RNA sequence: GAGCUAGCCCUGGCCAGGGUGAAGCUGGGGUGAGACCCAGUGGAGGCCCGAACCGGUGGGGGAUGCAAACCCCUCGGAUGA
RNA sequence: GAAUGCCGGCAUGAGUAACGAUAAAGAGGGUGAGAAUCCCUCUCGCCGUAAGCCCAAGGGUUCCUACGCAAUGGUCGUCAGCGUAGGGUUAGGCGGGACCUAAGGUGAAGCCGAAAGGCGUAGCCGAAGGGCAGCCGGUUAAUAUUCCGGCCCUUCCCGCAGGUGCGAUGGGGGGACGCUCUAGGCUAGGGGGACCGGAGCCAUGGACGAGCCCGGCCAGAAGCGCAGGGUGGGAGGUAGGCAAAUCCGCCUCCCAACAAGCUCUGCGUGGUGGGGAAGCCCGGGUGACAACCCCCCGAAGCCAGGGAGCCAAGAAAAGCCUCUAAGCACAACCUGCGGGAACCCGUACCGCAAACCGACACAGGUGGGCGGGUGCAAGAGCACUCAGGCGCGCGGGAGAACCCUCGCCAAGGAACUCUGCAAGUUGGCCCCGUAACUUCGGGAGAAGGGGUGCUCCCUGGGGUGAUGAGCCCCGGGGAGCCGCAGUGAACAGGCUCUGGCGACUGUUUACCAAAAACACAGCUCUCUGCGAACUCGUAAGAGGAGGUAUAGGGAGCGACGCUUGCCCGGUGCCGGAAGGUCAAGGGGAGGGGUGCAAGCCCCGAACCGAAGCCCCGGUGAACGGCGGCCGUAACUAUAACGGUCCUAAGGUAGCGAAAUUCCUUGUCGGGUAAGUUCCGACCUGCACGAAAAGCGUAACGACCGGAGCGCUGUCUCGGCGAGGGACCCGGUGAAAUUGAACUGGCCGUGAAGAUGCGGCCUACCCGUGGCAGGACGAAAAGACCCCGUGGAGCUUUACUGCAGCC
RNA sequence: CGAUGUCGGCUCGUCGCAUCCUGGGGCUGAAGAAGGUCCCAAGGGUUGGGCUGUUCGCCCAUUAAAGCGGCACGCGAGCUG
RNA sequence: GUGGGAGAGGGUGGUGGAAUUCCCGGAGUAGCGGUGAAAUGCGCAGAUACCGGGAGGAACGCCGAUGGCGAAGGCAGCCACCUGGUCCACCCGUGACGCUGAGGCGCGAAAGCGUGGGGAGCAAACCGGAUUAGAUACCCGGGUAGUCCACGCCCUAAAC
RNA sequence: GCCGAGGGUAGGGCCCGUGACUGGGGCGAAGUCGUAACAAGGUAGCUGUACCGGAAGGUGCGGCUGGAU
RNA sequence: GCGGGGUGGAGCAGCCUGGUAGCUCGUCGGGCUCAUAACCCGAAGGUCGUCGGUUCAAAUCCGGCCCCCGCAACCA
């Protein structure tokens, strides 16, 4: 669901908020949080190197388990579902029967009070983790690793899912969230199901201030600048671009491909994306 | 109105002070020249 | 040289008083169940009026100035980007 | 002798402007060579959410006292933040260090870079954050939570007694956290008292009174009481918290659970220790054996880590508790008691300012806490006033013009002017009432109107009490009094209709532009499979992001509604194992130099040979583009229709004399007595047009137009009045400028606008207040223009390079 | 060009006369009244408002008339902007 | 009520194969396609035609009928669950509890709209080729909404 | 002193007349353009809706027979 | 001021590179039709805006004048 407001202020009229119904615990688990070093988009030189960043809400970072092959065969109960400010997706607090506690990103359908497990033998049900080779071809999956033991890299954002297409030797064939068709190694762990909070994309920020809370400062158009600042700078009155639309740094910005052609992972991408 | 000089001892000693100058090639060079010119003070007096 | 100024980072602080009255909740009505309507409760908001505080709209004065940007009247924001 | 030359000296303007907030002064007395200016008294005025008081920064002896007045002080000076001298800052508990970590800084390991140096998990540094033990009074010319008095507390060392598996930089718990709102109960602070204490007062017509005036508390261990915070207890298993672990985590079980218990804190009481007014005698004495009580109001502070709701989801580390490991268990630790021990640095004074930042004793700037009373609906607003502090370091007169700030105005009422610019008007609360349109919130304080003081009588609900009295809060009804006037002073909207532009709150050219500009939610295109793209850096390393296509970069458009047409020939980008061209390289037909020679050396055709370009295709919310001439309809006029030429394709909807329309005040309509503007229309649109978006849109606007009501010194058209200047007298005393000057009018002349030449005319010498026509007045080596083979910023299919990428 | 401030308005005017009015005349296709046209005359006078930045012009209502020009297109050490 | 029946009646969740399209490997050569005839188009950069692999969406051939079901709109592979109407036999139960129906409320083909998916085939708009006096059509090659899914709107019909 | 004809101020409601200009409608007709419908009307017609075109109309989707053979 | 242009009735070629005037429509005569259109068959008409010059010869090259289209007209 998504919550609307009555138009009692001009900005409320459009603003929509998340429904937060799946949340059962309004406090992060202390032994799993640590402080987020805000950067402002500035690097170790101090330079802005990603423009327009800063001034958002303070955040405590939740330590997530992107391995899971860490604890094969030890089951865990789903103790709660929590809000995580560092992602789109929601999180799930697991209490292992081991006694150890961990977070994973919360799949859609997960129940508070159910059980999950990881390993070659896990039942193919929501929340379990297996090497890709043992998940049946055709079932949809998330939190997928890209190389074995390297951590879950793909399908991590709310509502996303990858899907297994077929197999070819040591490798399985995934259709990624973007529609790209890729070979991933069969020993790459993955978690059955899709990520939850799929209603995320229907959120209407509603006013300038909301973006500000998110730590996103205002973006200024090239066309509004001067030639020193930007290719689109200057001109008397408004002006069309007057050259191929360009970035602040001059490269072409409508259409121009930038993936390195000789990149070694090319042997593994079957079909570049779509749409 | 608010003018440009707004004194601050910690600001001062950290910015222009002897240990600041010593750490870097530019600062050392300053001390050299101020010593060769015969300046009485190599570094801004500031009481702490 | 960022003790002015601009942005960000860490850690503290501040915003008299009044007004309007969102959702929610409770009760009543309504219906097969509902949608919903009414009342009370409630206290939302880059909401309203206005001090501090932050500004600098119009006018006047000032013009070897009280001042290398000030003064008076008036005016904008004032829980928020 | 000139360089707007350089350094210095001294003139001119000139006894002129000015002497720094218009809060304001007067007299008496004293001191002294000298007094408007120092001290004292009395009177008057000003601040009081300060113009009072206390902290932090910064300043660094400015503090106190004595003795001084050359200079500093905008005048004066006997005074001083000034000169000379002497004195003055006292801590285990306040602040910082011998504690902790934050961004950041530094940096063993390690990585990188010609050198210099750049990075870097641990650690270390880093505070106005965490942590940690002192409260009230007295004393000094000057210090005080520091000395003294009283009552309290902390750590460290040693000893004694009891107790326990003791022991850590290692495990764990805790510390530990947002915003808004908010309960109960307290405290701080305040109001009243017919009650308690008090020197005294009875005026001037009255009052010897339940009269006036003054004051009625502060700190305090254990114990206790009231209000709150924190926290389940036991057992069994246990593969997790990088060793171990009785701890913590997980599972099962029994008792308990809005309780109690245990513990911590606030507030009250409390052994005791202090304070203690008005008034009148010289800071002190007295008041005084001072009293030290009841009631009400009441926090934003406290109990606190309290409670609730919301989304944007809200530091770390140590102290502290606990668990064990090496070890050690004659040790060690915990608890109680005692004795001993407890270092370094700050402390003076200013601190919204004459002591800080502004060259000044400068109308500016400067963070935190306290900030009393009454009244006005509230309040930190406003008027007055307490405590406290001031009258702003030139004065005395006069009563011109003119200036500033302010007050009022007959009749008119925007006729003023680019413009109602400015100034009137309106103005708080209560009640009645309120339109188009609308996104159903709004528009709305629309508009418009009534009420408002005081006195008496009657009555309703609430708080604290007790259910009552009293005190406090919120009302209702009736009858009357006075004035021109009752939010009687002060603070406190003028309104309406109608267009443009931007949806909106926001942002901007510090110091001539606040806007229609920027941003903005929202829409689209496009890149990116993650050692992402992209950005910074030679690199290492970083940001991106401890994110992962519902995510991140780039670009345009800019809520929302309805929409966004046709063109891919050129440019861009995308796709294209062909063909063409294509560098180094391979290859070596053939040729050359030299040697007696094998040999050495040089040129070198075909053919093989990347990206790029060519070439084939796609693509517009990619750069961009979206025709001409001629004819045609029962009269005209016009052209639905037709002809032909050209193109990659010939502007669709909607809009249109427009923020766009040249001709132009187009034409017509509306409004006005009259309208180059404004609104509504028409369309031969000089030169709209669809995300450099098109046409609309409620709400919003210190934006820019047009109109009307209200009301006004804006105007007819000016008048009078107030104060601060201007004027005069005493005191102090500048400035730009200045070739020298004994510096008149006219008509002429002159390098073409003459005080200075000619002719004539006029004119006794010198000042003062005034006005601005001239001295091509002052100021600025014209900012426009041109010139210089002068410079700088910006552009690109100018040239040539370089990084970057292929 | 080591600076001669620039439209219009306001304010204050002063001058020329090729006279808008008022005074004196000649001619008239001058009956009267009222005009036309030229001559003399610069003494005085020559309004208020709508539009526009406007000068100008147009318009409204009046008038004896609503004159045209010069003075650095008079006048910014006089104001507006 | 008791006991039975037929059915594409409705909702949810699954799942089967035929075919079209695109992609991949093979093999193969000079045309394929389309119409009245043609052109556009596609094709030596290797098409069509053929074999194998794979991806995805939509619609269910034979059964199929002059049939069945629903109040209407309408409903067609198959499987399970949930659910409605309706007929029959017995003559057991209630005892007129009935009929209709202004307003109301719900349902309501296609197209259309909102937010999000999905997109193989088809196809308004649009482009191109033909035809023609013209051809903003009929015919041919391309092609976007949409056609499909979820939720929410619209409420019209030669809804017969 | 109350009520009070009505006068005055302010804002609303319904109706009527009128208005530059504009939208289609009826009639007139001896005009221009095409030929959509009636025959299989030369693409069967009609239909709701949607997009488009000088105009009748066309096309998509679904529907009806009130469709010749 | 710079560039382009005038050719049967309409609209375009030919001009550069001198000798030679072409294309579609339209007009006229015939045909098909009851008739008209369309369609089919034949056919007329430009002395190339003018005046001048170069040449053996000028629509063509050069000059003058005329009319038309486009662009420019800036600091001021
Ligand atoms: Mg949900
Ligand atoms: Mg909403
Ligand atoms: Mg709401
Ligand atoms: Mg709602
Ligand atoms: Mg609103
Ligand atoms: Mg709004
Ligand atoms: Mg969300
Ligand atoms: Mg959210
Ligand atoms: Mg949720
Ligand atoms: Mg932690
Ligand atoms: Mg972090
Ligand atoms: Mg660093
Ligand atoms: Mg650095
Ligand atoms: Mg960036
Ligand atoms: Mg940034
Ligand atoms: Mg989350
Ligand atoms: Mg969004
Ligand atoms: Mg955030
Ligand atoms: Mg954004
Ligand atoms: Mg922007
Ligand atoms: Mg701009
Ligand atoms: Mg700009
Ligand atoms: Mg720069
Ligand atoms: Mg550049
Ligand atoms: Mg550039
Ligand atoms: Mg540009
Ligand atoms: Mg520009
Ligand atoms: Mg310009
Ligand atoms: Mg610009
Ligand atoms: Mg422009
Ligand atoms: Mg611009
Ligand atoms: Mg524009
Ligand atoms: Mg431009
Ligand atoms: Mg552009
Ligand atoms: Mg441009
Ligand atoms: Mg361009
Ligand atoms: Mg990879
Ligand atoms: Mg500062
Ligand atoms: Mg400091
Ligand atoms: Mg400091
Ligand atoms: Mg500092
Ligand atoms: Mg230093
Ligand atoms: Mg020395
Ligand atoms: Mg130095
Ligand atoms: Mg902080
Ligand atoms: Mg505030
Ligand atoms: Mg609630
Ligand atoms: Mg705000
Ligand atoms: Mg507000
Ligand atoms: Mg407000
Ligand atoms: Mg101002
Ligand atoms: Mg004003
Ligand atoms: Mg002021
Ligand atoms: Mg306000
Ligand atoms: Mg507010
Ligand atoms: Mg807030
Ligand atoms: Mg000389
Ligand atoms: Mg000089
Ligand atoms: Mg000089
Ligand atoms: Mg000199
Ligand atoms: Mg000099
Ligand atoms: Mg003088
Ligand atoms: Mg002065
Ligand atoms: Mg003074
Ligand atoms: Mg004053
Ligand atoms: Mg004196
Ligand atoms: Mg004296
Ligand atoms: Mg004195
Ligand atoms: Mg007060
Ligand atoms: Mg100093
Ligand atoms: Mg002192
Ligand atoms: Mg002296
Ligand atoms: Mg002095
Ligand atoms: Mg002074
Ligand atoms: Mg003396
Ligand atoms: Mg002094
Ligand atoms: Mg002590
Ligand atoms: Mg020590
Ligand atoms: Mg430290
Ligand atoms: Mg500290
Ligand atoms: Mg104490
Ligand atoms: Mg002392
Ligand atoms: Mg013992
Ligand atoms: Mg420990
Ligand atoms: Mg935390
Ligand atoms: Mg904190
Ligand atoms: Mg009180
Ligand atoms: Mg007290
Ligand atoms: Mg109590
Ligand atoms: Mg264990
Ligand atoms: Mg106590
Ligand atoms: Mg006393
Ligand atoms: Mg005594
Ligand atoms: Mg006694
Ligand atoms: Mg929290
Ligand atoms: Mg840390
Ligand atoms: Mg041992
Ligand atoms: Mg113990
Ligand atoms: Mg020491
Ligand atoms: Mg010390
Ligand atoms: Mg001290
Ligand atoms: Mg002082
Ligand atoms: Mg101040
Ligand atoms: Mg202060
Ligand atoms: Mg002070
Ligand atoms: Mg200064
Ligand atoms: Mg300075
Ligand atoms: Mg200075
Ligand atoms: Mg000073
Ligand atoms: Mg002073
Ligand atoms: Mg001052
Ligand atoms: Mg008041
Ligand atoms: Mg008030
Ligand atoms: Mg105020
Ligand atoms: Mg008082
Ligand atoms: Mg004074
Ligand atoms: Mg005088
Ligand atoms: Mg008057
Ligand atoms: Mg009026
Ligand atoms: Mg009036
Ligand atoms: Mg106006
Ligand atoms: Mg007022
Ligand atoms: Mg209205
Ligand atoms: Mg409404
Ligand atoms: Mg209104
Ligand atoms: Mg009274
Ligand atoms: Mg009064
Ligand atoms: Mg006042
Ligand atoms: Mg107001
Ligand atoms: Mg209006
Ligand atoms: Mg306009
Ligand atoms: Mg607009
Ligand atoms: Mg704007
Ligand atoms: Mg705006
Ligand atoms: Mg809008
Ligand atoms: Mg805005
Ligand atoms: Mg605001
Ligand atoms: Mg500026
Ligand atoms: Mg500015
Ligand atoms: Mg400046
Ligand atoms: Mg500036
Ligand atoms: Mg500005
Ligand atoms: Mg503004
Ligand atoms: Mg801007
Ligand atoms: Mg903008
Ligand atoms: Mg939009
Ligand atoms: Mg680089
Ligand atoms: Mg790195
Ligand atoms: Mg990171
Ligand atoms: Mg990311
Ligand atoms: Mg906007
Ligand atoms: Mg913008
Ligand atoms: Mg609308
Ligand atoms: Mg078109
Ligand atoms: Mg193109
Ligand atoms: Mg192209
Ligand atoms: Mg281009
Ligand atoms: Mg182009
Ligand atoms: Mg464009
Ligand atoms: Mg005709
Ligand atoms: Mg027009
Ligand atoms: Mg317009
Ligand atoms: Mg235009
Ligand atoms: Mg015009
Ligand atoms: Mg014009
Ligand atoms: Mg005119
Ligand atoms: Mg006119
Ligand atoms: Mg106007
Ligand atoms: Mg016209
Ligand atoms: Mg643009
Ligand atoms: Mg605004
Ligand atoms: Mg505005
Ligand atoms: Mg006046
Ligand atoms: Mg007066
Ligand atoms: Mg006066
Ligand atoms: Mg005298
Ligand atoms: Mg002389
Ligand atoms: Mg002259
Ligand atoms: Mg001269
Ligand atoms: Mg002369
Ligand atoms: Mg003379
Ligand atoms: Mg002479
Ligand atoms: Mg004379
Ligand atoms: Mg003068
Ligand atoms: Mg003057
Ligand atoms: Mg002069
Ligand atoms: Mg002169
Ligand atoms: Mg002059
Ligand atoms: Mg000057
Ligand atoms: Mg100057
Ligand atoms: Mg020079
Ligand atoms: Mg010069
Ligand atoms: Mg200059
Ligand atoms: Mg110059
Ligand atoms: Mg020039
Ligand atoms: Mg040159
Ligand atoms: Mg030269
Ligand atoms: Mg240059
Ligand atoms: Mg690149
Ligand atoms: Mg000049
Ligand atoms: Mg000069
Ligand atoms: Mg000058
Ligand atoms: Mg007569
Ligand atoms: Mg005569
Ligand atoms: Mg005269
Ligand atoms: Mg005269
Ligand atoms: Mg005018
Ligand atoms: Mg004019
Ligand atoms: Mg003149
Ligand atoms: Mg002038
Ligand atoms: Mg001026
Ligand atoms: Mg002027
Ligand atoms: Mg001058
Ligand atoms: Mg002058
Ligand atoms: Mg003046
Ligand atoms: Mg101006
Ligand atoms: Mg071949
Ligand atoms: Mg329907
Ligand atoms: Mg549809
Ligand atoms: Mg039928
Ligand atoms: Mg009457
Ligand atoms: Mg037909
Ligand atoms: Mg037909
Ligand atoms: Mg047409
Ligand atoms: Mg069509
Ligand atoms: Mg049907
Ligand atoms: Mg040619
Ligand atoms: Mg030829
Ligand atoms: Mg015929
Ligand atoms: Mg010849
Ligand atoms: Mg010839
Ligand atoms: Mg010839």
């Amino acid at each position: 669901a998504v919550k609307k407001f009555k138009p009692y202020t001009p900005s409320r009229r459009f603003m929509t908020v998340a429904d937060f119904s799946e949340i059962t615990k309004t406090e992060p688990e202390k032994s799993l949080v640590k402080p987020l070093k805000k950067t402002g988009g500035r690097n170790n030189q101090g330079r802005i190197t990603v423009r327009f960043r800063g001034g958002g809400h303070k955040r405590l970072y939740r330590i997530i388990d992107f391995k899971r092959w860490d604890k094969v065969g030890i089951p865990a109960k789903v103790a709660a579902i929590e809000y995580d400010p560092n992602r789109s997706a929601r999180i799930a607090l697991l209490h292992y029967v081991d006694g150890e506690k961990r977070y994973i990103i919360a799949p859609d359908g997960l129940q508070v009070g159910q059980q999950v497990v990881a390993g070659p033998d896990a039942p193919i049900q929501v929340g379990n983790a297996l090497p890709l080779r043992f998940i049946p071809v055709g079932t949809v999956v998330h939190a997928v690793e890209l190389e074995p033991k390297k951590g879950a890299k793909l399908a991590r954002a709310a509502g996303t899912s990858a899907q297994i297409q077929g197999r070819e030797g040591d490798y399985v064939i995934l259709r990624l969230p973007s529609g790209e068709l890729r070979k991933v190694h069969g020993e790459c762990y993955a978690t059955v199901g899709a990520v939850g909070n799929a209603d995320h994309k229907n959120i209407v920020l509603g006013k300038a201030g909301r973006s500000r809370w998110l730590g996103r400062r205002p973006h200024v158009r090239g066309a509004a600048m001067n030639p020193v600042d930007h290719p689109h700078g200057g001109g008397e009155g408004r002006a069309p671009r007057g050259r191929p639309p360009a970035s602040p740094w001059g490269w072409q910005t409508k259409g121009l491909k930038t993936r390195k052609r000789r990149k070694p992972s090319s042997r593994f991408i079957i079909a570049r994306r779509k749409k | 109105m608010k003018r440009t000089w707004q004194p601050n001892r910690r600001k001062r000693a950290k910015t222009h002070g002897f240990r600041a100058r010593m750490r870097t090639p530019g600062g050392r060079k300053v001390l050299k020249r101020r010593r060769q010119k015969g300046r009485w003070r190599l570094t801004p007096a500031v009481r702490k």
